[PDB]
RNA sequence: GAGUCU
């Protein structure tokens, strides 16, 4: 009775870069970081797979 | 071009002109259209000269058939364009212009030798008010600064009785008017009168200063210049950039700024303009030169078109985008590139792959070279093309140079020597450089995208320094501790681990083999595994007492993989080092052992048959990583359950008002961290113990063959600590402050963590991340800090016939010894001639080699203590002797003459602590204090033995300790100290001093989150100077009331209560006081800020009772970044806030009289009857108690020692040994390992100075401090000549201080500080004679220490004789 | 200024 408010969606506080790292949850901080910031400088290939 | 020295003075107006070679009257640069060199010009070709090589402007004069012409015509001389960069120019001004440099820089030099204001000469200088140059009649003083108004009143009055000027001509002909003989003898004469202290600080500053300015042969004139120079116009150029556009420096912008206002200035001049206008151009050519010279420092600096200042010309000298740092001490490099490493675990340890097309670049004039001798080539020009096609002849050439032919690898950061190592090349297929495996330990590489630098040593000495110094199978133990930094890791670990390791039966267990060789057949055909237990005929060969090696054969119980291994082990060592389980700590100690008994060669292949089959056997194993592999304890859920009602316990009692949030606070941290403790022993247990196998008899069990834990037991990669996060408990979390959240996380990385358990993660997360970035730079600058001082120094002598050195005990703290005797005095100098207990027969020579040998019979006979020769003790005038430093850790032997030890040592320092703010912080998330020290117990029996301790018994029966610095031994049945512990102040011990205590008993007990104030008098107690509101507070409960009282410091308290002292005082039944035994002192405790008080006035007290409980939070984890101040504070030689009083002669105490409470010490030594008085504050409370026979340097209030104290009563050794112990102590805390010798290194060159007392029989006298090594051979001479001796002290410097102090202008400009270094110098005169290392890196010279040792000793004898 | 190795 004493709730007030809840959380829309489980997403909301990871960034977009983030939201693709899958199992983000049994993931480092500091791993998870620096992949998704890696996952930005993906060169993309010739077939997009 | 070759000299001997460099000096720096004041340029005279004389010898501005001498430099020139055409005034620049105009500030014109180029044409637009017709683009050359303008008339009178800043790009004069008339005065700097031609742009081409021996053509004139008009172009009537070309080529060498004209050598030495000027042309008549445009008037240029036909030469080298070179002299463009070369000949300098002048501006003559028509005003004086103050140099910034001697008039800002503090001390102000213009001012400190005028004994005028700062101030007072700006208002000079910007025509504010006149200054009275010489007052003929002295009703007008000299150097009195009359305003506007009050110079019109001597105008009309006196008028010609007085010459009062303004402007810099006033400063310049204060400065010409002035006699440096008549008032350097008036300052000496009428210092006799008062002698202070800042007087005779200041007066001799201008006695130094008016002494040294006329030997330095500078007058004060040239302080303001009436001749500014100019930079040459290559220096500052106007060149075209592609496109139309031009491009020019900050200085020809400066420099036309100057010319406009000094042109414009004669103008109105000839104009005889009202003085107004001519004073406003007078300031604007001050503004404008003072920003030519250094922008920002007088003013706001001239910002030009982008918006940000112009650069000057002393920014191109000053700081690291200076000369200096960027382009002088460090430079770039021909015969250099870099790329991608990657692995090569195929190659030697003396090999590096490197690509085709790098190596073909690199090595071009080298294979042009080859290409002539073999007669393919004509020309160069030839040649060229020839490579630049790629023939096929070319690649076999450059085969031909490679081979045999070293190549140097570099990476960033360059923390240690071993950052550059010499390879042997191979030629490679793609385009990335392949690294050995085992020196990447040395380089910090790991392949996920380094890059290297490469380097050609081209000349023959730098093949030849690159094979015998720098190549890496020369380098394989650290220079910093003696131990090898080539050492497996990872695959190759874990590869030996999965061999030598043994399981139960598996296949073929209890066979009987012939050989190694038949264990690899069964292994290999398919019928044994490489676990099991296995007869195997195995024979070693151990080393005589002779070096002949004898063969011993044997039947050995190992396994089918122990016996495989043997077979890369070398012949000399045992076959014991093979037959147990290797993990990482026992291969590094292979080939420690390896290298001590066999030598360079048989480590180097030995380490290589290391990495090759471990790798492979790492591979057959097929180790892996799986979500079953991070196996979590059944009982994790039922430990928590049990955590989260203890947790729950405290903070509903906290909302009751019993515990305060501090103590909760703390509380709650030692039930959560000791539940990670029980949830990942839990987890240990059934990980390390769960394999339960079924062997040929019935059943038993072993350590688990996890593939997770094999990897971390092995330590190839991760540990206990890493596994928690996986399969256990997550823990504590650390704040970005430091401080510890209270909230742990309960979940691992197998289970997952929740949103919020990953939010809370985050704040360590980016704290870490952001020291890895941030904080580099604070230990960077300690390894730049200490490099500057240490660099000098090289082993000059042998021997230098020195007795001295310093007594190192064995760091036995903490119950275990943290750092053997052994550890400590291996590769060292016996000092003085150590034996065995039983004085009668010597056991080791004065002058002889610590070998491990030596070693082990110190172990033998039970040397405690031993005296040993080191560096500081060194009484070498010129560096330091090979004695005294003593073994090379890197090389395992005695250090040669030349090497350079101070870079060495500064390095070893520098490179733990910069290299730790990058390790534990990437990889660190989690906190993990554990500061719970309740409760000492002893392991062995023994009888207890205190010292420096003072306790008194408690109404309990209890032995409680009232003395800080308590430590407590465990002596055995001999009488030697095996254990060693802290006990703290008010803590409660179990028995008393030399009673027996058995094995496992709680010898101490107390409270970790308190710091009590205990009493030593029984009574009552009274409130002195607690009155509510000023110096305390009051907060109170229900139905009965029980109120706390909290002691409010200088933070938390107002101005009324301020000299107010809170205290305890101790009464009788009576009223009165108590007078603590034997003692005229009245009993009362002074209680701190914050200090918690449950006892209110007038409450009944026994002796060992707790008056009052100061709090004690600190829960920040220790790691390099908390520490790392401490060490660079204790290396620049800081006293502390608070230091500790020490006794300064040795005799009897008296105490004397009072001030208000502050205290003060008449003590009347024995033997030297006059006194020495000195002042006490109140609230210190003494550990003297008077009356006592007290010695030098004896602990009288207690607290942190000044650095300085301790070398100025308890001499060299004492100091030594504080900052060895007390940095030392802070990298052991991380587990770093440093050899004392590299720490005593640094400490020589802080003891560096000396400041002379007594008169001597040069030119020292008094105050003047002079470095040790010129006094003594000054001392030498006369105590055999005679006439007055040099009475001394040595002075402790910090590496900040003792850098600028030494005589080399040159290594102080290049430090820090250039703008004041260089003026300092300037005005002494002082000429650099090149001594160090720093100054021949700059001249472009071989260094005068390693190879260009013997080179440089050879220019001396040149020098000696004629 | 946006990155890469520590
Ligand atoms: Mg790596
Ligand atoms: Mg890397
Ligand atoms: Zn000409
Ligand atoms: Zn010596």
């Amino acid at each position: 009775d004493q709730v007030d408010y809840m959380d829309v969606s489980t997403q909301q506080v990871v960034s977009v870069g983030a939201s693709l790292i899958p199992f983000l949850e049994h993931d480092d901080a500091n791993r998870a970081l620096m992949g998704a910031n890696m996952q930005r400088q993906a060169v993309p290939t010739l077939r997009a797979d | 071009e070759e000299f001997d020295a460099i000096k720096i003075a004041l340029a005279s107006p004389d010898m501005i002109r001498s430099w020139s070679f055409g005034e620049v009257k105009k500030p014109e640069t180029i044409n637009y259209r017709t683009f050359k060199p303008e008339r009178d010009g800043l790009f004069c070709a008339r005065i700097f000269g031609p742009v081409k090589d021996y053509e004139c402007l008009c172009g009537k004069y070309k080529r060498l058939k004209h050598r030495g012409v000027i042309c008549e015509k445009c008037g240029v001389e036909v030469t080298q364009t070179k002299v463009r960069r070369e000949r300098m120019g002048h501006i003559e001004l028509a005003s004086p212009t103050a140099h910034i440099w001697f008039l800002k820089s503090l001390p102000s030099r213009i001012g400190l030798l005028l004994d005028m204001p700062l101030r007072d000469i700006e208002r000079v200088l910007y025509f504010e008010s006149y200054v009275v140059i010489e007052g003929g009649m002295t009703n007008l003083e000299r150097q009195q600064i009359l305003t506007e108004e009050q110079y019109l009143d001597a105008l009309e009055e006196f008028g010609d009785e007085f010459d009062a000027k303004m402007g810099a001509e006033a400063i310049q002909a204060l400065l010409k008017s002035m006699d440096l003989e008549q008032e350097c003898e008036q300052l000496r004469e009428e210092l006799n009168e008062t002698n202070s202290e800042t007087k005779r600080k200041k007066l001799t500053k201008r006695i130094k200063l008016l002494e040294a300015f006329v030997q330095s042969g500078n007058k004060p004139e040239w302080m303001i210049l009436t001749v500014l120079p100019v930079l040459p116009p290559d220096l500052r150029p106007l060149v075209p950039l592609d496109g139309g556009r031009f491009a020019t420096s900050d200085l020809n912008d400066l420099y036309r700024r100057v010319i406009n206002r000094n042109n414009r200035l004669k103008r109105l001049l000839d104009l005889a303009a009202p003085d107004i206008i001519v004073r406003n151009e007078k300031r604007m050519l001050q503004e404008a030169v003072d920003a030519l010279l250094d922008n920002g420092r007088r003013g706001r600096a001239i910002t030009g078109s982008n918006k940000r200042p112009l650069k000057s010309l002393a920014d191109m000298i000053k700081g690291k985008q200076g000369r200096f740092r960027q382009n002088l001490l460090g430079k770039r490099v021909d015969y250099s590139g870099r790329s991608v490493i990657t692995v090569g675990p195929y190659l030697r340890l003396h090999q590096c792959g490197l690509p085709k097309k790098m190596a073909l670049e690199l090595f071009k004039p080298f294979i042009y070279g080859k290409l002539e001798l073999r007669g393919l080539a004509t020309t160069i020009k030839a040649a060229k093309k020839m490579v630049e096609r790629e023939e096929a002849v070319v690649w076999d050439i450059l085969d031909e140079v490679i081979r045999e032919h070293p190549v140097l690898l570099n990476r960033a950061p360059t923390l240690h020597r071993l950052g550059i190592q010499a390879f042997e090349p191979v030629l490679i297929e793609g385009k990335a450089i392949q690294l050995h495996p085992l020196v990447c330990a040395a380089y910090n590489a790991d392949f996920d995208g380094d890059q290297m630098a490469v380097h050609v040593p081209l000349t023959l000495e730098a093949q030849l320094e690159a094979r015998a110094l720098m190549m890496s199978t020369n380098n394989i133990l650290s220079p910093a501790n003696g131990e090898p930094i080539i050492v497996p890791s990872q695959d190759v670990v874990l590869g030996l681990y999965y061999m030598t390791r043994d399981c139960v039966n598996a296949k073929g267990e209890g066979m009987v083999l012939t050989g190694p060789k038949e264990a690899e057949r069964l292994y290999r055909s398919g019928l044994a595994s490489l676990h099991a237990r296995v007869k195997v005929r195995i024979t070693e060969y151990e080393k005589d007492a002779n070096g002949e090696l004898v063969a011993k054969t044997s039947l050995k119980d190992t396994t089918v993989g122990r016996a495989i291994l043997w077979m890369i082990v070398p012949k000399g060592l045992p076959y014991s080092i093979v037959n147990q389980a290797l993990g990482k700590k026992a291969i590094s100690k292979m080939l420690n052992t390896c290298y001590r008994i066999l030598g360079l060669k048989p480590t180097v292949i030995f380490a290589d048959q290391i990495m090759y089959t471990g790798f492979a056997y790492a591979a057959r194993s097929g180790a892996s990583v799986g979500i079953d592999d991070m196996v979590i304890p059944e009982k994790k859920h039922e430990i928590i359950s049990e955590a989260e009602a203890e947790v729950a316990e405290i903070q509903e009692q906290f909302q009751s008002g019993l515990v305060t949030a501090g103590e909760r606070y703390n509380k709650v941290i030692d039930i959560w961290a000791a539940a990670n403790d029980r949830v990942s022993k839990a987890m240990m247990d059934n990980l390390q113990t769960e394999t339960v196998i079924n062997r040929d008899g019935q059943e038993e069990k072993q350590v688990s063959f996890n593939s997770i834990y094999m990897m971390a037991d092995s330590g190839a990669r991760g540990s206990a600590a890493q596994i928690r996060q996986l399969a256990g408990m997550r823990g504590l979390m650390a704040k970005p402050d430091g401080s510890i959240i209270e909230t742990p996380i309960t979940a691992n990385f197998r289970e997952g963590l929740n949103v919020l358990q990953y939010f809370i993660s985050t704040h360590g997360a980016r704290k870490g991340l952001a020291d890895t970035a941030l904080k580099t730079a604070n230990s960077g600058y300690l390894t730049r800090r200490l490099v500057d001082v240490a660099q000098d120094l090289v082993v000059t002598e042998d021997d230098c016939g020195t007795h001295e050195g310093i007594m190192m005990t064995p760091v036995i703290e903490g119950g275990d010894v943290k750092e053997p005797l052994r550890d400590r005095v291996l590769g060292r100098v016996t000092a003085e001639d150590v034996l065995k207990p039983g004085t009668a027969d010597i056991l080791v020579p004065r002058n002889t080699l610590l070998h491990e040998q030596w070693c082990d019979l110190l172990e033998e006979n039970s040397v405690d203590a031993v005296k040993v020769r080191s560096v500081v003790s060194c009484d070498t005038d010129f560096g330091v002797c090979a004695h005294c430093y003593g073994r090379d850790l890197a090389r395992g032997h005695i250090i040669n003459k030349g090497e350079a030890i101070g870079v060495i040592a500064a390095q070893s320092i520098g490179e733990p602590g910069t290299q730790l703010t990058m390790r534990t912080f990437h990889i660190g998330g989690a906190a993990s204090r554990a500061a719970a020290e309740s409760s000492i117990q002893v392991k062995n029996k023994g009888s207890i033995k205190l010292s420096n301790v003072k306790s008194v018994v408690n109404s309990s029966g209890k032995l409680v300790i009232t003395s800080r610095n308590t430590e407590l031994k465990l002596i055995d049945e001999f009488g030697r100290t095996k254990e060693s512990y802290k006990v703290p102040y008010g803590a409660v011990l179990a028995k008393g001093d030399g009673e027996q205590v058995a094995g496992g008993e709680t010898v101490a007990n107390w409270d970790p989150h308190t710091m009590p104030v205990i009493t030593e008098v029984s009574g009552f107690v009274r409130f002195t100077d607690m009155i509510d509101g000023q110096t305390i507070t009051r907060q109170t409960d229900e139905l009965t009331g029980l109120s706390s009282l909290v002691v409010l410091d200088s933070a938390e308290r107002t101005a009324g209560g301020k000299d107010l002292r809170p205290a305890l005082k101790i009464v009788d039944a009576q009223g009165n006081d108590v007078l603590i035994p034997g003692t005229d002192m009245p009993a009362q405790y002074f209680l701190p800020g914050k200090a918690i008080v449950q006892l209110e006035d007038g409450v009944q007290i026994s002796s060992g009772d707790t008056l009052a409980r100061i709090p004690q939070e600190s829960g920040g984890t220790k790691d390099i970044t908390g520490g790392l101040p401490r060490v660079a504070d204790l290396f620049e030689a800081r006293r502390p806030k608070e230091p500790a009083i020490l006794a300064e002669i040795s005799g009897i105490v008296s105490f004397g009289k009072e001030t208000k409470g502050k205290r003060r010490l008449v003590i009347t030594p024995v033997d030297g009857s006059d006194p020495y008085e000195e002042m006490i504050p109140k609230w210190r409370q003494l550990n003297v108690f008077e009356g006592e026979r007290v010695e030098r340097g004896d602990v009288i209030s207690d607290g942190p020692e000044a650095p300085h104290d301790i070398l100025r009563l308890r001499g060299v050794h004492a100091v030594t040994r504080y900052i060895v112990n007390e940095v030392q102590d802070v990298y052991r805390l991380q587990g770093v390992k440093i050899n004392d010798k590299h720490i005593e290194v640094i400490v020589r060159q802080m003891l560096r100075k000396a400041t002379i007392v007594n008169a001597g029989s040069s030119d020292f006298l008094e105050g003047e401090q002079v470095e040790y090594s010129r006094v003594k051979i000054a001392n030498r001479e006369l105590e055999a000549n005679g006439k007055v001796g040099a009475t001394y002290s040595r002075d402790l410097l910090g590496i900040t201080k003792a850098s600028l102090a030494t005589e080399s202008f040159i290594s102080a400009a290049s430090f820090q500080e250039t703008t004041r270094v260089l003026t300092e110098a300037a005005v002494a005169g002082k000429r650099d004679e090149l001594r160090g290392l720093k100054e021949n890196v700059i001249v472009g010279r071989l260094i005068p220490a390693g190879t260009g040792y013997a080179y440089h000793q050879d220019r001396m004898r040149r020098r000696a004789a004629g």
